[PDB]
């Protein structure tokens, strides 16, 4: 009732096994009051800014980066829609063209924080010139308790 | 009448020569419009137009491709001086050798003419899917027809190379005694034969891909395969240009030294050396396509190799001129350039044929500083160079010695203030076919715009170098073009000469 | 990270592949150095001391095979020691030794990006063992 | 009295050649070529050097807020002690 | 006679100046002679010129033609 | 009063439950709200397949997005390994093949068998 | 004119083996008119109105001046002027070419190995697509292969016979079968479950077989102008020996295509 | 003595095959040419 | 009488009649190896021609009758295509 | 004459003499016309190839150092030997 | 070899044989070089003035002194701002960004 | 056509590596895991991982332990 309550705290205190037992029951009750797994997704377009302030720069200005943690194992899949089209970061040495119907894949891994500039290195029609990439990086407990809290619906 | 109904061999290589000028001339004119618009960032005269700067670009590489440099080494030098060298009476096959002419002026005509219909043309010289399918009217059709029929005249052309040298020798004459002119032009017409027809196969497949509807490169298709096929044309193509300037240049070299090639056996077997690994090395264009890293790997280690017979015909010109009695005119000064600016030209290709490098530098102006030193200073210095050495033989006009040598002056400022900053812009990372660019770009892009007007001023003053020729009467010679008069007969080599062992 | 006015080398660098990359064509540029540099002094060379103002009439030199040996066994030796490292740098540039921890999809369109993702966020006890000790000596008083 | 081929090249060793010296002139391009190289890649080695200090001092500061973050999850850890203690 | 197929094999057997040339250019000594042409400088120069007058011509009325038809 | 010498195994079980849970309820929460200063963060993607070496990696996406639908038909609705190969494809797959690939077998236009 | 064949004596005709032309307006002509054909060409493609009457047009000129030029051709080699040495060159000229076609089937071929061995997901990775039924090797394609070698055996039968009779009776009957093969190809064309525009195997398998059958019709076609010459003077020279070696080039490109296309199923 | 009228490389044949066409092809070939420019330069695709 | 061709004649001897005929039977062997009977069936395959009917349509999948651009330069359906397969329905 | 064994028949021989020209007994070059370019070989070096002009009426001239040397005779026919003379075969 | 060369020096009379390696007198090739580069620098400087449509607005003088007061600094939306190119500007590895720096 | 100098063997060895990579290369290719005209190959996944890593392995397996030491350059950049 209340003293089998004591004596199951008796038993606690005396046998290391039931001990043992009853710390792993706490922790798979400890465990039931864990959030579950939430997705996030996002999908966004990145277009040149026509117009820049001091502070930024003609050409390779967007208005929506790609934010990416730093010190992880990245996969990038690139593809395409309608024509070749290259994503080119100069900094972080990536270069792959994007084909439609391909899914190129590259791993990457970034050492420092910063914003990285790149352009398309494939000719893909008039406005060639026109699409510029801009990749910013943080550090990965900025990324996993901060930015990934924009996408979650 | 003369000119359009001939049969002589040196007819036909002397409008080879006038038609590669007007090509030049063109490409010269197309040139100056990139240059000039890609002085300052921003808008320029093409009033922010991207389709017409492209439509500009392609238009411009196509043409100093394949109407200018191969009109005058390959179609120019070689039928005027193939059959006077080896001592042949004329040509294997006198009539193939005008139709092979003769398709040029239609094909450049389509070039031209596609670029006044619709929008043009504008997906660069190597018309890659699908852009080069999206472009909706006539004008990439007019444009792959012209290069169809571009190649047809190669053919052709390699095909009565090849008879005219195996069937027409002079009596006596072995695969010993030829110059190397003739080697290099032997060897370019079986590049020729090997590489042109898997360009028109994959030149049909866009046709057929474009108007008929059907799988080749599209949705369904494979985009990669384009690049395959047009590669294994393409890397036997610049190969095609640059043997004949060879064969200029040892020409040359061998003439002002007072001395015989260095090497004979040597040089021959390194331009066959180049000859056949020119068609397993394509794809070092495809690094960033997304390929394999074991055919990645193959294709980095095997590009590398070409430099090893490259580096022994320089090695085996410099011995050439040493110990030698040198006199320095224009063209021994064009010969001597081609070798101090072909090697700059090389040593890069050997940075770009390393594909962890490649990563880096692929599509920017570090290939355009790379390919305009081995065309710039590879294949027009060995015309320049052969324009001033032959030039009373074949048009009976001499030239004034110090305009020439301000030309070449001129040339050698212009184009070396042109291209040399553009190893800078590509390995800062400023992208290829681009008409605006980031606005730290603006200085070495200022510089090359510069070397660009100095490059024009030289071309306008190369008009100026004819003049009146003098005319003597020859006693011997080492090679058997300088035995005849300036200029020779109609039929030249009335007799056949035979060449005669020493007896014992 | 961006391009600077005047520059002549590359850009700044994030990842030890583009520093490795650079690593190499430095390398190479080593041996390029010393190549261009032995071609010009020996034209310069040649150009002023056998120009005919110097030279009675030429001798007749035509072969030498040591010569021609040595110059083409040491650029053979110079191909196949910028290879190693350049076939080393090209079979590391796959990294998948690790645990993966983003997927970026990147699609390039007529004229601009589009960036996805689809991936699973889940939460961990952080050291639940010392909570495990400290439930544990909450109940036994 | 007939017409005769001059004499035309000197054999190699008694021209204008004895007086070269090719293989100083070679020793003397492979020394100036090595010294540039040599430069080009002391720069090289300073500007690594540069940077494997640059991320020395990184990882010197990223293991302060490392720490001090393991810190104060003690302190929340001795105040939660405390909490299921009173 | 004239269509036979002699004319057709060995030409028609013309001898001395075709028709308007001042030099047998098919069987004398020369099968060019720019010092024989009457003004040959005059006609050499205004070639030369309209050859470089076409060749850097013809790209600026493409440029031309391709902005006057977006501007309309 | 049963005692623990009298007890059986599923009161006992019940009495472990009751008291592990009313003092957790007091540590972590009844939802877990509490725990954000002691949870780690980590994201979940595709996990490599060796059975797909090549950079091109479409073959991946169209074999992990067939397995989900072999799964659903074999293994249930709710079983795990079908929500490990549908997580799985949806990491790898652009939108706009997946959703391609769903108006293809709306219209009766897929050739797999399931 | 009477002195125009002295004068060729004297000056070309005793001094050397070779032949020399003289003036000809057939390569001017011949050029212009693929320059009209591409026009009309490129208008054709896009549905212009009188755009294949232009295209027609041009080929049309094509086909008669090359006619000329060869008609010229055999003139020039029934009055003699070749030599053994002339004809050799015509039979190293012959060679060559077939080595550039031979070329342009390696590259037609590359593309049909590359597609069908590796299918994308555009394809859903099934080769060949379902909906397409290949077109199998135990049909009508072996008696087109019975038929093509039995003309390549009676080729090289008028290529070694000495009596004028069975020379031409091998030629007609190398010609009829050439003929045979191309009647059979339009029923195949007629009676097959796919199009051009249905997938990467409809369009590799039409694409080389179309060319493929050009090139018998044009070997039949130089072959049937090759039988004439030698009805006439029997004697043939050069046209004889290089038509058998061009049919003989287009019997060893269909092992190829046959092997690559029917039996490989790529 | 050694041709007939049937045969193709007859010497009457020869104006027509080489005289004729010369100049009737020439014009039909320039009249070709100026069309097909005009067609391409000033002309619609409707596909 | 005086061509080219026979003033160079005696220069370029022919290389060296029965032996001919001989060459005929060896090459005559191998034609009639495969010669009536690859006709035969290609004389019955030209009675067995456009009798047959196949009545399978095809569904309209995504790389059956690519249509990129409006219809073919000839017509709508293909060439050579009497029957097209393909279901215009679909359903 | 040299074996004619591995020649074509339609070389002109006198190119394939067994005689060396000296001063006193030169080689004489058959000539269609007043004058004809040859090639001479150096007889140190095969690889070594000079071409002149001999004219009609001229003394014997030499080519190449230690060389033949050649006089040049105005004649109608030249003898393709190879059918000519070993045809003769005296 | 010789003769060759006798031949090409006959038929070019124009080209020097004076003894020097410049042959053509070095007071000829200065002046017209020069006078060609002249010409291109006025070709190059009408580019530059009268063939220019759009001249972007952040090459001018108040945009040049505003980016110069920032320097090489670049914002970000999910952080403080970071230095631009650390390593070319020396930069040390413990200061990030301007902000992040907060001088003593 | 000529004898053969002592440099052409020389340039004949990495020819001929070259040229034999060449072969090994395009003969390898149809045996790789992607050359497969089938869905119903990758449903044996033992067998199929099996097949892939060793088309991973084979020359790269050469490289691996120079991978790990960073053998990525010429010289020893730190
Ligand atoms: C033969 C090849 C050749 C030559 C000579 C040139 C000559 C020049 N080229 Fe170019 N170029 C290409 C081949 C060539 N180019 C190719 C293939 C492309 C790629 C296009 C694409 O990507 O689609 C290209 C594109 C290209 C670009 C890159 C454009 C871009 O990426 O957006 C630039 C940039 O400055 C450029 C500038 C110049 C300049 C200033 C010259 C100057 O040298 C001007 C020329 C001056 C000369 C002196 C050469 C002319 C020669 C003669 C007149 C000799 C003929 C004479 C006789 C026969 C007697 N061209
Ligand atoms: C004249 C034409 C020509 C010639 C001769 C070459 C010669 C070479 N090229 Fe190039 N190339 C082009 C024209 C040419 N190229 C063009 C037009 C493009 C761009 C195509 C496009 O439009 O996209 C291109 C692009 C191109 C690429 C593709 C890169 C890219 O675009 O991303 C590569 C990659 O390997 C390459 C490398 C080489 C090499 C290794 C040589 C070698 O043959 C050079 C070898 C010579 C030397 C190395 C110097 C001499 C050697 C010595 C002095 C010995 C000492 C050397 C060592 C010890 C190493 N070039
Ligand atoms: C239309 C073009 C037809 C060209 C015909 C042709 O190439 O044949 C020539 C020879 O061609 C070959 O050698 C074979 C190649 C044939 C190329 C055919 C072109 C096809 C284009 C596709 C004939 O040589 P010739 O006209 O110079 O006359 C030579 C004379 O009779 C004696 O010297
Ligand atoms: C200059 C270079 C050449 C450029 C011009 C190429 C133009 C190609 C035109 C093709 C028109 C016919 C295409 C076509 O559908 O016909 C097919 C014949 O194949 C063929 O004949 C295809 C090969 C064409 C070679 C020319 C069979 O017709 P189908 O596949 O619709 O018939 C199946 C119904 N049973
Ligand atoms: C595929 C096109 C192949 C065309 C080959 C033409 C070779 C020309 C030749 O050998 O000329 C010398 C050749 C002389 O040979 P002869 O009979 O030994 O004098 O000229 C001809 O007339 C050859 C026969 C031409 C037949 C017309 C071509 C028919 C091809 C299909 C259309
Ligand atoms: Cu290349
Ligand atoms: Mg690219």
């Amino acid at each position: 009732m209340s003293e089998s309550k004591d004596q199951l705290k008796e038993k606690l205190k005396a046998d290391p096994s039931f001990r043992a037992e009853l710390k792993d029951r706490i922790k798979n009750a400890l465990l039931s009051k864990v959030p579950a797994s939430v997705p996030i997704s996002y999908n966004f377009d990145s277009y040149m800014l026509t117009e820049v302030q001091p502070g930024q720069l003609r050409v390779l200005e967007v208005d929506e980066r790609l934010v990416l943690p730093t010190n992880t194992l990245i996969r990038l899949l690139v593809t395409a829609s309608d024509v070749l089209h290259s994503w080119a970061v100069p900094a972080l040495g990536v270069k792959m063209d994007a084909v439609p119907g391909r899914l190129n894949q590259v791993w990457m891994s970034i050492n420092r924080e910063g914003v990285f500039y790149g352009q398309c290195s494939e000719l893909c029609g008039a406005n060639h010139s026109f699409m510029p990439i801009v990749v910013e990086a943080i550090s990965p407990r900025q990324f996993l308790t901060e930015y990934v809290k924009k996408w979650i619906s | 009448m003369r000119w359009l109904y001939s049969t002589s061999h040196k007819d036909i290589g002397l409008l080879y020569l006038v038609f590669a000028f007007f090509g030049g001339l063109l490409g010269t004119s197309l040139s100056m419009l990139i240059r000039y618009e890609l002085a300052l960032p921003g808008r320029g005269l093409l009033d922010g137009n991207g389709q017409l700067y492209n439509v500009i670009i392609t238009g411009h590489g196509i043409i100093m491709l394949l109407f200018m440099v191969m009109p005058a080494l390959f179609g120019g030098f070689g039928n005027w001086l193939l059959p006077i060298m080896i001592g042949a009476p004329d040509m294997a096959f006198p009539r193939l050798n005008n139709i092979s002419f003769w398709l040029n002026p239609p094909a450049l005509a389509l070039l031209l003419l596609s670029t006044l219909v619709e929008q043009g043309p504008g997906t660069g010289w190597t018309a890659y899917p699908p852009l080069s399918v999206q472009h909706s009217g006539t004008s990439v059709d007019l444009a792959i027809l012209s290069l169809h029929l571009n190649g047809l005249s190669s053919i052709l052309g390699a095909v009565n190379m090849l008879v005219t040298v195996a069937g027409l020798r002079a009596p006596g004459m072995k695969l010993l005694h030829m110059p190397l002119f003739v080697w290099a032009i032997a060897l370019t017409a079986v590049l020729v034969i090997l590489a042109v027809p898997v360009l028109a196969a994959a030149l049909v497949m866009l046709l057929t891909d474009r108007n008929i509807n059907t799988a080749y490169f599209c949705e369904s298709g494979d985009l990669i395969l384009y690049q395959h096929l047009f590669w294994f044309f393409g890397h036997p193509e610049v190969y095609i240009l640059i043997l004949p300037a060879f064969g200029i240049v040892s020409q040359v070299v061998s003439f002002f030294s007072q001395k015989p090639v260095f090497g004979l056996t040597g040089m021959i077997c390194a331009m066959g050396a180049i000859s056949l690994l020119g068609f397993i090395v394509w794809a070092h264009h495809m690094f960033t396509v997304g390929l394999d890293l074991d055919t990645v790997a193959y294709f980095t280690s095997a590009t590398m190799i070409i430099a090893v017979p490259t580096g022994m015909k320089i090695f085996s010109w410099m011995a050439t001129i040493y110990s030698g009695r040198v006199w320095f005119t224009t063209p021994m000064w064009f010969a001597v350039g081609f070798i101090c600016l072909f090697t700059l030209g090389g040593v890069t290709g050997v940075v770009l044929a390393n594909a962890g490098v490649d990563m880096l530098v692929h599509d920017t102006y570090y290939v355009v500083a790379h390919f305009h030193y081995v065309l710039s200073m590879g294949a027009v210095f060995g015309i320049f160079a052969g324009v001033y050495f032959w030039g009373n033989l074949i048009t009976g006009l001499g030239y004034h010695e110090g305009r020439a040598m301000v030309h070449f002056w001129l040339l050698f400022i212009g184009v070396n203030l042109t291209f040399f900053p553009q190893h800078f812009l590509g390995l800062a990372g400023m992208p290829r076919r681009m008409f605006d660019y980031a606005d730290c770009f603006a200085g070495w892009n200022a510089v090359s715009s510069f070397g660009a007007s100095i490059s024009f001023i030289s071309v306008i003053v190369f008009a100026t170098t004819f003049q009146e020729a003098v005319r003597t009467v020859p006693r011997t010679a080492t090679t058997l073009e300088w035995v005849l008069l300036a200029t020779p007969a109609h039929h030249a080599l009335s007799q056949v000469p035979v060449l005669r062992t020493a007896s014992s | 990270d961006s391009p600077q006015p005047w520059q002549l080398l590359f850009q700044d660098t994030a990842t030890s592949t583009a520093q490795a990359m650079i690593d190499l064509h430095h390398d190479i540029f080593f041996f390029l150095i010393t190549v261009v540099t032995l071609v010009f002094y020996m034209m310069f060379q040649i150009i002023t001391k056998f120009h005919y103002s110097k030279v009675l009439k030429p001798e007749k030199l035509t072969h030498h095979t040591t010569m021609e040996v040595i110059w083409t066994i040491i650029p053979t030796l110079i191909v196949v020691m910028i290879a190693i490292p350049s076939l080393t740098l090209i079979y590391s540039l796959d990294q998948h030794t690790e645990r993966p921890g983003l997927t970026v999809k990147i699609i390039g369109r007529q004229w601009y990006w589009s960036y996805e993702m689809h991936d699973h966020l889940q939460h961990k006890l952080l050291d639940p063992d010392r909570l495990v000790g400290i439930a544990e000596k909450a109940l036994v008083k | 009295k007939a017409v005769y081929a001059p004499s035309e090249y000197f054999k190699y060793g008694e021209g204008a050649s004895k007086h070269f010296g090719f293989a100083k002139h070679v020793a003397i391009a492979m020394t100036v070529g090595l010294g540039l190289s040599f430069a080009w890649k002391t720069w090289h080695w300073n500007e690594k050097r540069y940077i494997a200090q640059y991320y020395a001092d990184m990882a010197r500061r990223e293991a302060r807020e490392d720490a001090a973050r393991k810190s104060a999850l003690a302190d929340k850890y001795k105040q939660l002690e405390e909490e299921l203690l009173s | 006679e004239k269509y036979s197929h002699e004319e057709v094999v060995y030409g028609d057997g013309h001898h001395g100046l075709r028709k308007g040339y001042t030099y047998d250019f098919e069987h004398g000594p020369h099968y060019l002679q720019p010092e024989k042409i009457p003004n040959f400088w005059s006609k050499f120069y205004a070639g030369t010129g309209a050859l470089y007058a076409v060749g850097l011509g013809v790209p600026l009325f493409a440029v031309w033609w391709q902005q006057s038809k977006l501007k309309a | 009063k049963p005692t623990l010498e009298s007890l059986s195994a599923d009161e006992l079980e019940e009495l472990k439950n009751e008291v592990v849970s009313e003092v957790v309820d007091k540590i972590a929460g009844e939802d877990g709200t509490k725990l954000a200063d002691f949870l780690e963060p980590e994201l979940i993607t595709a996990p490599y397949d060796p059975r797909f070496p090549n950079r091109n990696q479409a073959r991946h996406c169209f074999v992990r997005f067939n397995e989900y639908y072999k799964c659903l038909y074999e293994r249930g609705e709710e079983h795990p390994r079908c929500q490990f190969y549908q997580k799985a494809y949806q990491s790898l797959c652009p939108s706009e093949w997946v959703e391609s690939w769903q108006e293809l077998r709306e219209k009766g236009l897929w050739t797999g068998k399931y | 004119h009477q002195t125009a064949k002295e004068f060729y004596m004297e000056h070309i005709g005793k001094r050397h083996p070779f032949h020399v032309l003289p003036p000809s307006p057939w390569p001017m002509l011949a050029g212009w008119g693929t320059y009209v054909s591409c026009l009309g060409m490129a208008a054709w493609f896009h549905n212009m109105p009188t755009g294949g009457a232009l295209m027609a047009f041009g080929m049309a000129n094509i086909a008669w001046t090359a006619i000329t030029w060869w008609r010229d051709c055999a003139i020039e080699g029934d009055m003699g002027m070749h030599t053994e040495v002339v004809r050799k060159n015509f039979i190293s000229g012959m060679w060559a070419f077939i080595v550039s076609e031979a070329l342009l089937f390696v590259g037609l071929l590359w593309a049909c190995l590359h597609l069908g061995m590796s299918p994308s997901v555009a394809l859903q990775m099934q080769w060949p697509p379902v909906g397409i039924e290949p077109i199998g090797w135990d049909k009508r394609a072996l008696v087109m292969s019975a038929v093509l070698a039995a003309s390549y055996y009676s080729a090289n039968v008028a290529m070694v016979a000495k009596d004028p009779k069975v020379v031409m009776g091998a030629l007609a009957t190398t010609i009829g079968l050439g003929a045979m093969f191309l009647a059979d190809q339009y029923l195949e064309y007629n009676e097959t479950p796919f199009t051009i525009t249905d997938s990467p195997y409809g369009t590799t398998f039409f694409v080389t077989t179309g060319f493929h059958g050009m090139h018998v019709l044009l070997g039949s076609l130089y072959l049937t102008a090759a039988l004439m010459m030698y009805k006439r003077t029997h004697n043939a020279g050069a046209a004889l020996k290089s038509s058998i070696l061009y049919w003989h080039f287009v019997d060893i490109v269909w092992i190829a295509v046959y092997g690559i296309i029917y039996v490989g199923q790529y | 003595d050694s041709y007939k009228a049937t045969d193709f490389t007859n010497p009457k044949y020869n104006y027509f095959f080489r005289e004729l066409t010369a100049r009737v092809q020439g014009v039909l070939l320039t009249g070709g040419s100026l069309y097909g420019t005009w067609l391409v330069v000033f002309g619609e695709a409707q596909r | 009488g005086e061509t080219i061709d026979k003033y160079w004649a005696p220069y370029f001897p022919k290389p060296a009649a029965d032996e001919a005929k001989k060459s005929v039977n060896k090459e005559m062997v191998g034609f009639m190896l495969l010669g009536p009977v690859g006709v035969a069936f290609m004389l019955y395959d030209f009675a067995v021609g456009l009798e047959e009917e196949h009545h399978v349509t095809i569904p309209p999948y995504p790389w059956m009758r690519i249509r990129r651009l409006p219809g073919m330069p000839w017509g709508q359906d293909g060439l050579f295509e009497g029957h097209p397969r393909v279901a215009t329905t679909w359903p | 004459y040299r074996p004619l064994g591995d020649k074509e028949l339609w070389h002109e021989a006198w190119m394939y003499e067994d005689k060396f020209g000296t001063e006193e007994d030169p080689i004489i070059v058959p000539s269609l016309e007043a004058e004809r370019i040859i090639g001479v070989t150096d007889p140190e070096d095969e690889t070594l190839v000079v071409w002149g002009i001999l004219k009609d009426g001229e003394p014997p001239r030499q080519f190449v150092e230690n060389g033949e040397f050649y006089v040049l005779k105005h004649v109608e026919y030249i003898k393709k030997v190879g059918d000519v003379l070993e045809a003769i075969e005296g | 070899a010789r003769a060759q060369i006798e031949r090409w020096a006959a038929e070019h009379p124009t080209a020097p044989r004076v003894g020097r390696i410049f042959e053509v007198p070095l007071g000829y090739v200065v002046p017209r070089v020069a006078a060609g580069i002249a010409a291109a620098g006025c070709l190059w400087y009408m580019n530059n003035t009268f063939l220019q449509t759009y001249r972007p607005e952040s090459l001018s003088k108040e945009f040049l002194e505003e980016q110069a007061k920032i320097g090489e600094v670049a914002q970000r939306m999910n952080a403080p701002p970071v230095y631009l190119n650390p390593f070319t500007n020396r930069i040390p590895g413990s200061i990030l960004g301007p902000e992040d720096a907060k001088p003593e | 056509p000529f004898k053969l100098p002592l440099d052409a063997y020389i340039l004949m060895l990495p020819i001929t590596y070259a040229s034999a990579a060449f072969v090994a290369m395009c003969c390898r290719v149809p045996t790789a895991d992607p050359e497969t005209s089938s869905i119903a190959y990758y449903e044996d996944e033992q067998k199929s991982a099996a097949a892939a890593q060793r088309y991973d392995n084979s020359f790269k397996q050469f490289f691996d332990a120079r991978i790990r030491n960073h053998k990525v350059g010429v010289f020893q950049n730190w």
